[PDB]
DNA sequence: GGTCGGCGCCCGAACAGGGACTG
DNA sequence: CAGTCCCTGTTCGGGCGCCG
């Protein structure tokens, strides 16, 4: 007996038609058992071919979780609908949530379905689930109430979520709350025992509207990782040439960096492996350029208007070193993982756990998902990604082949 | 005309656009009687009525021989129908494969006839479906009519009798859930683990179903005893193989001759291990007429030859056992080809495949063997659901050394190493650290963009230079052939630097074949070697003499 | 014959996007 | 600076095979 809300695709654009990949046996048998819960319980209902519109659908499970969980892949429909969740609904982000020592994620997906879809664009939320060796054809649903991990579902879910939140609100006025996608991220200053505390009487306060997870974060402790020079006593040929080349790439982000006395030294054609002493001229012009790397970058600053990039690198041994930008050189962040799931056996579980730390972080700091430059090839990430998600959310990506020049971010 | 028992799919058109109004072909008149006598019949039963001039529409229509049958087939031209119809997202994902069934005690197939005749049409759209039937004289009028049903050659009909026909067995499925039933089309595959006695009876129970929707199981098509003709393949209770595939032996090859013969190379690679058919699509590459008559060449005659040597001898196929693992192995046939078995029990093959795509102007053999395992990967997940083990002709440690070195992630799953020679490993390691002891050489190659020339050389710390003229070249080709130049007049262990950003991003890659002679042939300086280290400084900074040879190439 | 849909392969063409260079 | 072009990769259009 609830009122919808109308929602429209944007001027000029048509719904989402993308194929449904393949999927494993334990995928299949969970994604059954849950639409057909979710039918029976009149969230989906089945459709037929006159629906021109698909979206891929997959499960997961969540870090420490035996329950599976159902992920639609809505990025093409989300593209598709942009002005409505960012101009008429948006959601305000608070600037403190990354200042606190501990921050929370709850799953609050399940709260979506009880509000009712607007009929006319539940023609939008088709999905088919395929079958093992293709014993029988698609079987077709769509949605009847707010999807899980579509954008539109949390800003039309605002207003009621603002009530209940604000009894809570009231009691707790130093906690902030935020609310992206599926989760809700709290953040406190309390010490970690009272904090968890405070977590189960929110918990309890949502189960009375008719609604549970916990994942803890530390954004107090996120560290950047700078560029760093090494501090060598003797210096051959090649690990001068190995500076060169790394301070001349770095000076496209900290234009105070020269290399003119050290070139000097490269002056006659001489073995790699001869040792060759540092000029007085030249001892000064490193310890300024190790200074100027110790400076932030002038001009830069994060603009709202502006998509997030993230670019990742990988280092070999485990390590993983990423960077955040809106314009080139103008990096917002950077930073490095390491000994992350599958370090040393498996690079797909670390990039794809890299990609999941790196989102987390955004959406802490700017609330916006940055569109990734996987170092990957096409067909091995779209092979095995899925494999590794314990997320409810999904980033945008595209697949690079730089070969490495000069170990920028990682000595 | 009556209500048909099956519920009706609402069509649209696309807005905007009217419906098809086209003019009928001329017809034969073995056609024209085919038709009057087939569309007469369709009128009795309720499947076509009669129209008059308020129907607008018109499509052309006409007909083909059916399959060892006297009778014809009715289909309608519906290309410009199917344009302004509304888009249908078709539910069939793929084609089942007899690999992924499971052994069964009782077996029974069915093929209900004229399928797409027992399911009807939106009643709103039946305007649109209106064709014309030429007489005997040109000047007769010729009768109207439209459908009632799924019209034949229309883009609508198999996705909506796909999606009708799971309706129908979701009850029966619902009440029999131990019931196997694979639905592709109008063919049941139906099995089950119940004892003979009640098998027949749930049979029974299913053509009794499908009865009560006007979905006709005839005796004629049923099928009781072993073998079954499925999909294109023979079940036995133990094993399976495809239906016998026949090859041209045409003694003048055309284009379209080799097509029909690789394609049928391809559809056989299924189940007959070893088929290659690398030389044979060597015939099509540059070739523009499908009827341009084409030799074989020695290397295409030879492969023919193999792959007609592997088709006479019988072979057969088994059963997915869930109980035991999945097993697959690949071997390196050919350059750039690959074959795979996939198998629980040795030699008793699931089925098998190949891969042969070169991807890129560069690779390597680990490249290739990482796309082959994806290849399978894939397939597999398709048919049964999971990923098989691997037996890779690659040593664990060649493997490591790859993976662990290379910039890119990449990945392998759960495999294990098979002494199957050839061995895929990496012909050369480029070094770490500069070598003690070995000639430094300084190389750099420059050209000029309008007259296509260039030099290319190298300056090296013992004095030794070298710089040649080169014609009809590329700054990207000079600087590579800098790179050949070290790398011959150099010993065992040699120190290269370079300022090439293009020719170092290629080498790194270790690559073992390349479209590019000048890529191939510094290779195989490479190879000779024992130790080569790269390193890349940037240019015009006045670096070594890197500088020295850049202003000797600089023409 | 010159219908439709699904999937697979093979090829060239069109289009794409980055790097080094000179107007 | 902005325009090329040299190279490399991807996407797509079009031929069979197969199935119904």
């Amino acid at each position: 007996p609830i009122e919808t809300v109308p929602v429209k695709l944007k001027p000029g654009m048509d719904g989402p038609k993308v194929k449904q990949w393949p999927l494993t046996e334990e995928k299949i048998k969970a994604l059954v058992e849950i639409c057909t819960e979710m039918e029976k319980e009149g969230k989906i209902s089945k459709i037929g071919p006159e629906n021109p519109y698909n979206t891929p659908v997959f499960a997961i499970k969540k870090k420490d979780s035996t329950k599976w969980r159902k992920l639609v892949d809505f990025r093409e429909l989300n593209k598709r609908t942009q002005d409505f969740w960012e101009v008429q609904l948006g959601i305000p982000h608070p600037a403190g949530l990354k200042k606190k020592k501990s921050v929370t994620v709850l799953d609050v997906g399940d709260a979506y379905f009880s509000v009712p879809l607007d009929e006319d664009f539940r023609k939008y939320t088709a999905f088919t689930i395929p079958s093992i060796n293709n014993e029988t054809p698609g079987i077709r649903y769509q949605y009847n109430v707010l999807p899980q991990g579509w954008k539109g579902s949390p800003a039309i879910f605002q207003s009621s979520m603002t009530k209940i939140l604000e009894p809570f609100k009231k009691q707790n006025p130093d906690i902030v709350i935020y609310q992206y996608m599926d989760d809700l991220y709290v953040g406190s200053d309390l010490e970690i025992g009272q904090h968890r505390t405070k977590i189960e009487e929110l918990r309890q306060h949502l189960l009375r509207w008719g609604l549970w997870m916990g994942y803890e974060l530390h954004p107090d402790k996120w560290t950047v990782q700078p560029i760093v020079l090494p501090e060598k006593d003797s210096w051959t040929v090649n690990d001068i040439q190995k500076l060169v080349g790394k301070l001349n790439w770095a000076s496209q982000i900290y234009p105070g960096i020269k290399v003119r006395q050290l070139s000097k030294l490269l002056r006659g054609t001489k073995a790699l492996t001869e040792v060759i002493p540092l000029t007085e001229e030249a001892e000064l012009e490193l310890a300024e350029n190790r200074e100027i790397l110790k400076e932030p970058v002038h001009g830069v600053y994060y603009d709202p208007s502006k998509d997030l990039i993230a670019e990742i690198q990988k280092q070999g041994q485990g390590q993983w070193t990423y960077q955040i930008y809106q314009e080139p050189f103008k990096n917002l962040k950077t930073g490095k993982y390491a000994r992350m799931r599958g370090a040393h056996t498996n690079d797909v579980k670390q990039l794809t756990e890299a990609v999941q730390k790196i989102t987390t972080e955004s959406i802490v700091i700017w609330g916006k998902t940055p569109k990734f430059k996987l170092p990957i090839q096409k067909e091995t990430w779209e092979t095995w990604w899925t494999e590794y998600w314990q997320a409810t959310w999904i980033p945008e990506w595209e697949f690079v082949n730089t070969p490495p020049l000069v170990k920028l971010w990682y000595q | 005309v009556p209500i048909s028992p099956i519920e009706t799919v609402p069509v649209k058109l696309k807005p905007g656009m009217d419906g098809p109004k086209v003019k009928q072909w001329p017809l034969t008149e073995e056609k024209i009687k085919a038709l009057v006598e087939i569309c007469t019949e369709m009128e009795k039963e309720g499947k076509i009525s009669k129209i008059g001039p308020e129907n607008p529409y018109n499509t052309p229509v006409f007909a083909i021989k059916k399959k060892d049958s006297t009778k014809w087939r009715k289909l309608v031209d519906f290309r410009e129908l199917n344009k302004r119809t509304q888009d249908f997202w078709e539910v069939q994902l793929g084609i089942p494969h007899p690999a992924g069934l499971k052994k069964k005690k009782s077996v029974t197939v069915l093929d209900v006839g004229d399928a797409y005749f027992s399911v009807p049409l939106d009643e709103d759209f039946r305007k649109y479906t209106a064709f014309t039937i030429p007489s005997i004289n040109n000047e007769t009028p010729g009768i109207r009519y439209q459908y009632n049903v799924l019209p034949q050659g229309w883009k609508g009909s198999p996705a909506i009798f796909q999606s009708s026909m799971t309706k129908i067995l979701e009850p029966f499925k619902k009440q029999n859930p131990d019931i196997v039933i694979y639905q592709y089309m109008d063919d049941l595959y139906v099995g089950s683990d119940l004892e003979i006695g009640q098998h027949r009876t749930k049979i029974e129970e299913l053509r009794q179903h499908l009865l009560r929707w006007g979905l006709t199981t005839p005796d004629k098509k049923h099928q009781k005893e072993p073998p079954f003709l499925w999909m294109g393949y023979e079940l036995h209770p133990d094993k399976w193989t495809v239906q016998p595939i026949v090859l041209p032996e045409k003694d003048s090859w055309t284009v379209n001759d080799i097509c029909k013969l690789v394609g049928k190379l391809n559809w056989a690679s299924q189940i007959y291990p070893g088929i290659k058919v690398r030389q044979l699509s060597k015939l099509l590459r540059g070739t523009k007429a499908l009827t341009e008559v084409i030799p074989l060449t020695e290397e295409a005659e030879l492969e023919l030859a193999e792959n007609r040597e592997i088709l006479k001898e019988p072979v057969h196929g088994v059963y997915y056992d869930p109980s035991k693992d999945l097993i697959a192995e690949i071997q390196k046939q050919g350059q750039g080809q690959w074959t795979y078995q996939i198998y629980q029990e040795p030699f008793k093959n699931l089925k098998t495949g190949k891969y042969a795509r070169m991807r890129g102007a560069h690779t390597n053999d680990v490249k290739q063997l990482t796309e082959a395992v994806q290849k399978i990967t894939t397939e597999s997940i398709v048919i049964w659901g999971k990923t098989p083990k691997f037996k890779l002709p690659i040593q664990k440690e060649t493997w490591e050394t790859w993976w662990t070195e290379y910039w890119q992630a990449t990945w392998i799953p759960e495999w294990e190493f098979v002494n199957t020679p050839p061995l895929v490993k990496l012909w050369y390691q480029l070094e770490k650290e500069p070598i003690v002891g070995a000639e430094t050489f300084y190389v750099d190659g420059a050209a000029n963009r309008e007259t296509k020339l260039g030099k290319a050389g190298y300056v090296t710390n013992k004095g030794r230079q070298k710089v040649v003229p080169l014609t009809n070249t590329t700054n990207q080709k000079t600087e590579l052939q800098a790179i050949y130049l070290a790398l011959q007049d150099s010993g065992l262990e040699v120190n290269i630097v370079t300022n090439s950003q293009y020719a170092l991003g290629i080498i790194q890659a270790q690559p073992d074949k390349s479209e590019s002679e000048l890529v191939n042939q510094i290779i195989e300086q490479l190879i000779k070697k024992e130790k080569v280290y790269l390193a890349w400084v940037p240019a015009h900074k006045g670096i070594g003499g890197n500088e020295q040879v850049d202003k000797l190439v600089s023409a």
